[PDB]
């Protein structure tokens, strides 16, 4: 088979800039009964199908917008991205059909640089409903923030919580370029019921300071 | 404004058999080509093989000749992906997706090219384990869950096995400001995950909000009704 490898595996671009992401090719994959590049990109934003962009190498897809190129021959290809705009966060592929059987690039996943948002802290104790069924699960959202690291610490009677915590992250949203993320602390109903005071506490750039969000169990 | 619509997710014993159909709707196969791409965990998009309906000519990667059949009937505009003797390592997002296809002169055939239009995909999931629904609870606002006019909402989607989930919220009449996140696996080898919301909290008064779970898998739709917490 023809191996694709792109370059890079990931790339943070500013909006308004320019984007390049290569894809080689282990042999050549120009066709000679015309002259193409059998080559051809693929975007797939988060949670959707691919979208064809380019095929033959450099010809945009119907109604591609122009900020979409395509260059290469041979082995070496390149899709630019200009005047990045924050829709085009997704992870790009390449594919060959010169030779039998169609491959495809591992892709490279494009985010968005912003300035810095702080996220909103909100914590949920468990519901009662599911104390009852011998376990607690106390949740902490992080909503729309930027970049995408930041520490989030469960403390239980002011202890640091270790190895009972779970972090989900969404990809990157392209209607403000945030991340949101849920930590889940999981605990067993006996254990839940030997503390009172549950607190998440949040640090990220955007934050002058930690911002602690708590609750005492069974007090409204 | 062609469009293709695959059959839901799949929760299969390793040995089995999987069929995986993809209808064309406001559309008919005409003379392009359908192939199946899958991407599995951790794998590139895989190519299986495709069919050019009109004449009834299938191809198949190397890798799964013997184990693959690709149909299509052309009375319903519906083509279909069967992959046997399933393994572990089939499971993937199976998605088919439509190409046009050029003419090789030096080899006198017609070939398979891109793929302009893809359907929505299909998990399945090759496991031992069984399908089990999910647990709702609820994420209830309070005081602890407010910011200035917004309160935050949600619902845990707990203790269900394979994926996926579908989550909407108020049957999908709210869509603004849903973060569903990705499941994580649990020690058990069940999957959970929590949907939120922020919404008006002028709107808890008077507003009614329902999480909508769909697992497929194991046959089950579960709604769960979010009430803000009080001192009662």
């Amino acid at each position: 088979d023809i191996v694709m490898t792109q370059s890079p595996d990931s790339l943070a671009v500013s909006l308004g800039e320019r984007a390049t992401i290569n894809c080689k090719s282990s042999q050549s994959v120009l066709y000679s009964s015309n002259n193409k590049n059998y080559l051809t990109w693929y975007q797939q934003k988060p949670g959707q199908p691919p979208k064809l962009l380019i095929y033959w190498a450099s010809t945009r897809e119907s109604g591609v917008p122009d900020r979409f190129s395509g260059s290469g021959s041979g082995t070496d290809f390149t899709l630019t991205i200009s005047s990045l705009q924050a829709e085009d966060v997704a992870v790009y592929y390449c594919q060959q059909y010169d030779n039998y059987p169609i491959t495809f690039g591992q892709g490279t996943r494009l985010e968005i640089k912003r300035t810095v948002a702080a996220p909103s802290v909100f914590i949920f104790p468990p519901s009662d409903e599911q104390l009852k069924s011998g376990t607690a699960s106390v949740v902490c959202l992080l909503n729309n923030f930027y970049p995408r690291e930041a520490k989030v610490q469960w403390k239980v009677d002011n202890a640091l919580q270790s190895g009972n915590s779970q972090e989900s992250v969404t990809e990157q949203d392209s209607k403000d370029s945030t991340y949101s993320l849920s930590s889940t602390l999981t605990l067993s109903k006996a254990d839940y019921e030997k503390h009172k005071v549950y607190a998440c506490e949040v640090t990220h750039q955007g934050l002058s300071s930690p911002v602690t969000k708590s609750f005492n169990r069974g007090e409204c | 404004q062609v469009q293709l619509v695959q059959s839901g997710a799949e929760v299969k014993k390793p040995g089995s058999s999987v069929k995986v159909s993809c209808k064309a709707s406001g559309g008919t196969f005409s003379n392009y080509a359908i192939s199946w791409v899958r991407q599995a965990p951790g794998q590139g998009f895989e190519w299986m093989g495709g069919i050019i309906p009109i004449f009834g000519t299938a191809n198949y990667a190397q890798k799964f000749q013997g184990r693959v059949t690709i149909t299509a009937d052309e009375s319903t505009s519906t083509a279909y992906m069967e992959l046997s003797s399933l393994r572990s390592e089939d499971t993937a997002v199976y998605y088919c997706a439509r190409g046009p296809e050029y003419y090789d002169y030096v080899w006198g055939s017609y070939r398979y090219n891109y793929f302009d239009y893809w359907g929505q995909g299909t998990l399945v999931t090759v496991s031992s384990g069984s399908a089990s629904a999910p647990t709702l609870f609820p994420l209830a606002p309070s005081s602890k869950s407010t910011s200035g006019g917004t309160a935050a909402l949600g619902c845990l989607v707990k203790d269900y096995f394979p994926e996926p989930v579908t989550v909407s919220w108020n049957s999908g009449a709210l869509t603004s400001g849903v973060h569903t996140f990705p499941a994580v696996l649990q020690s058990s080898g069940l999957y959970s995950l929590s949907s939120v919301v922020t919404v008006p909290s002028s709107s808890l008064g008077t507003q009614t909000y329902i999480c909508n779970v769909n697992h497929k898998p194991s046959n089950t739709k579960v709604d769960k009704k979010v009430e803000p917490k009080s001192c009662d």
